[PDB]
Order: C-alpha cells, then structure tokens, then sequence
C-alpha cells in the first residue's frame, strides 16, 4: 500500500550511508522493489532492483557503488563511498507485475554529500511596511541552512490554506534559503523545523514592520 | 546499455491543446516502456506501462503508442493540472536495458493574468545581522514575469535571487519570490527600494523607503 524512504542526511565524501525503504500494506515476499535517484534539478536515474526472491541487479554505472538488501519490513540502499555527485533525492519504488517499471513511489529521501558542515536556519519575519492599510500577507524568510530540507508550517501545521512556500535556492556558499508566505483575513506563527540540526524555531509575525 | 533519447526537452501548449512527446530507444525494447508524470517538488507518478496500458485512475487523454525503438506519449485536452515533467522509461527486464529518458518539461498556457506585487522591508533584527535581505512577491500571474530591482532609481545587477512556484492546477498561474541581498552598510546608504515586475511593456511596482519601515 505504501512506501516511505528514510535516512537521507548530510555526509562528507567517502562516508558510507544507508537508506531504508519501509513498506506497508503489501509483502516483499510478493513484490520486487527498485531504487531511482534524482540529482537536484535533474532527471530520474535507475540504480538497481531486488526481486521478491532476493535476486539483485544493478545499473552498469551503479555496480560497486551501491548495495541493495532486504529485511522483513524494508529494502535498503547502502551507498559505499559517496561523492559530491551522489547528492540526490532517492526514491524506492514498488515494481508492478509485467515489467521493470513501478506503480508505488515513496516521497524520496534526500542525500547530501558535501564538505560543508550542517547549519541550522536563521528565521526572520516578513510583513508590510509599518502603517500599510489592508486581507494581509505575512511570511518568514528562512536562510543560511544546510542540508535541505526545512519543514515550514504555520500555526503548528493547523494553518494550511493560503500558504505559499517557495522552492529553496542554493547559494554559492552551499547554503539554502526560502521564504514562506501566508495570506490571512486581517496572529500567525511560522514553525521552522530542520530535522538535520534537530532544531525548531517559531516566529510569531507582527502584522507590520513598525 | 540502452539509451532513451526523449524529445523535446520542453514544450508549452495551450489549455485544450495537444502535447506530443517522443522517446527513441538505442536498441529495440519491444513493448517494455512506461511513462511517468512528475509535478515540481512531488514524486513521480506512473501514467502508462506496456507502451499503452493506462494505470488505474489515469484519464484517457494520456495516450501511449509505439514499439521497438520508437515511442510516443500524446496528451490531449491539455489541462493546467497537467503541467509537469514527463519521463519515459525502458522497463525491459534486463539491467543493461533499463533507463529513463531525459524528460520533457511541459508548460501549460492558460489565460493571461497580471501579477499583484508585495514587498517586505527587512526586520530590525535582520538589518542587525550585517546582511540585509529584501523580499518581493509576484502573486498569481501568467505568463512569466521578469523582475528588476531599483535602489534610488538605479537598476540592481547583483544580489538578486528568484524562485517560482508550480503552475496552479486550476488556472495555470505562477507565484514568484524575488530577493535582493545587500550588506547593511549598502542598505543604509540608500533610500527608496523598488521591486518591479514586468510582462512585456507592462510593469507593476512596489516600493518603500528604508527610513519609513
């Protein structure tokens, strides 16, 4: 029924890491699973596959770089010796019966390979200039973080209507930045979680810059 | 190994129009080809497998055809909801044959909509960091905009970074953030800050004065 990847994190080149794909609602005794990755802003790339009987095949480029395995609840992907170019979102995918294609995909887990150290985001409130006459859009600027992602919620996730969280952009420093804005009928709090640094910051945004 | 060559790299068609996407296989893969749709920031979704068989729930407007080394996805009655990158995949049962095409970024052309614009002066504590970031937002617009920043009437050429949301699923519109970054010394040396959002010869501006905010 569903697939969820975990274990994406920031590592230095040469540091082994393993990703887990946890399945629910079906058995790996029955279904084969495969791994696909997607470098930021790039296309899909097939890594390899493990049958319901445990027989594994790898893409030619992937041979010796990855090891696929399975447990009672998961398939796993060990990246033997990560390089900067292994920075990607990794997806696990349930194979449908008739071909080596996939019907059920996970959300993906993001691997970052870099010599830069992790950095918690700094958060700043966004509001109209002091005194603007109003429906109001308020926001939070979330900057200087590594790795992606941050999770931005409003009012502890209870506010989801009228929210726009722009895609992050990576600066030359390797750090990321984004803003999230919410439109409300004329207080809102942004919550900025960064699983990597286990930090969560809350900012209750004044309705103007006064 | 099999290489899938997908063309075009990108295409835009009007609502109600037709998008034709092709994949060429470097070796015959018989009928073993699938198509996926991937919306920005989301996971890939299976549309078609076995060249032509629709995944459940996937509308008939999506039509897969071809065989051997030549394959086609045709998307009819194009909807704003269809804005996505589409990928073919050889699904042939041999690891030397499996691979994805390079994708086709499909934009959907809906009704023109002029942006509104919001500007966000930097907070006192932001200025206090030594690095000022000014945020501008272009709301609910189509087609693309270009953004410029003016500081006391002078067009800025550095420190500008833009980020665009996916096309709205119902009306095709975009939203964009544009951010201008300067040192607090640079910031404090100027008065009027203007974000200018342009579509052709028509621009919408928002401005503030540093001392007012």
């Amino acid at each position: 029924q569903s697939v969820e990847e975990s274990g994406g994190r920031l590592v230095t080149p040469g540091t082994p890491l393993t990703l887990a794909c946890t399945v629910s609602g079906f058995s790996l005794n029955t279904y084969s699973m495969f791994w696909v990755r997607q470098a930021p802003g790039k296309g899909l790339q097939w890594i390899g596959i493990i049958s319901n009987f445990g027989v594994i095949y790898y893409a030619t480029w992937a041979k010796g770089r990855f090891t696929i395995s399975k447990t009672s609840t998961t398939v796993d992907l060990k990246i033997t010796s990560p390089t900067t170019e292994d920075t990607a979102t990794y997806f696990c995918v349930r194979k449908y019966g008739s071909e080596w294609g996939g019907d059920l995909w996970g959300p993906g887990t993001l691997v970052t390979v870099s010599s830069g150290q992790p950095k918690a985001p700094s958060v700043f409130p966004l509001a109209p200039c002091c005194g603007d006459t109003p429906t109001v859009t308020l926001g939070c600027l979330v900057k200087g973080y590594l790795p992606e992602p941050v999770t931005v919620t409003w009012n502890s996730g209870t506010l989801t209507n009228g929210v726009r969280t722009f895609p992050s952009v990576r600066q030359s420093s390797g750090l990321y930045s984004l803003s999230s804005v919410v439109s409300v009928t004329s207080p809102v709090t942004c919550n900025v979680a960064h699983p990597a640094t286990n930090t969560k910051v809350d900012k209750t945004v004044a309705p103007s810059t006064c | 190994d099999v290489v899938m060559t997908q063309t075009p790299a990108s295409v835009s068609e009007p609502v109600g129009g037709t998008v034709t996407i092709k994949c060429q296989a470097s070796q015959s893969i018989s009928s073993y080809l699938a198509w996926y749709q991937q919306k920005p920031g989301q996971r890939p979704r299976l549309l078609i497998y076995e060249t032509s068989t629709l995944a459940s729930g996937v509308p008939s407007r999506f039509k897969g055809s071809g065989s051997g080394t030549d394959f086609t996805l045709t998307i009819s009655d194009l909807e704003c909801a269809d804005a996505a990158t589409y990928y073919c995949q050889s699904t042939y049962e041999n690891p030397t044959y499996v691979s994805f095409g390079g994708g086709t970024e499909v934009g959907v052309k809906g009704d023109p909509v002029a942006p509104t614009v919001l500007i966000f002066p930097p907070s006192a504590d932001l200025v206090a960091t030594g690095t000022v970031t000014i945020v501008c937002v272009a709301n609910k617009y189509f087609p693309d905009v270009t953004v410029t920043w003016e500081v006391d009437g002078t067009t800025q050429t550095t420190g500008i970074e833009n980020s665009k949301t996916p096309q709205n699923s119902a009306d095709c519109t975009y939203n964009l953030s544009s951010t201008l970054t300067l040192t607090s010394t640079e910031y404090n040396s100027h008065k009027e800050y203007t974000c200018k959002v342009t579509q052709g010869t028509t621009s919408v501006v928002q401005s503030f004065n540093r001392g007012d905010c």
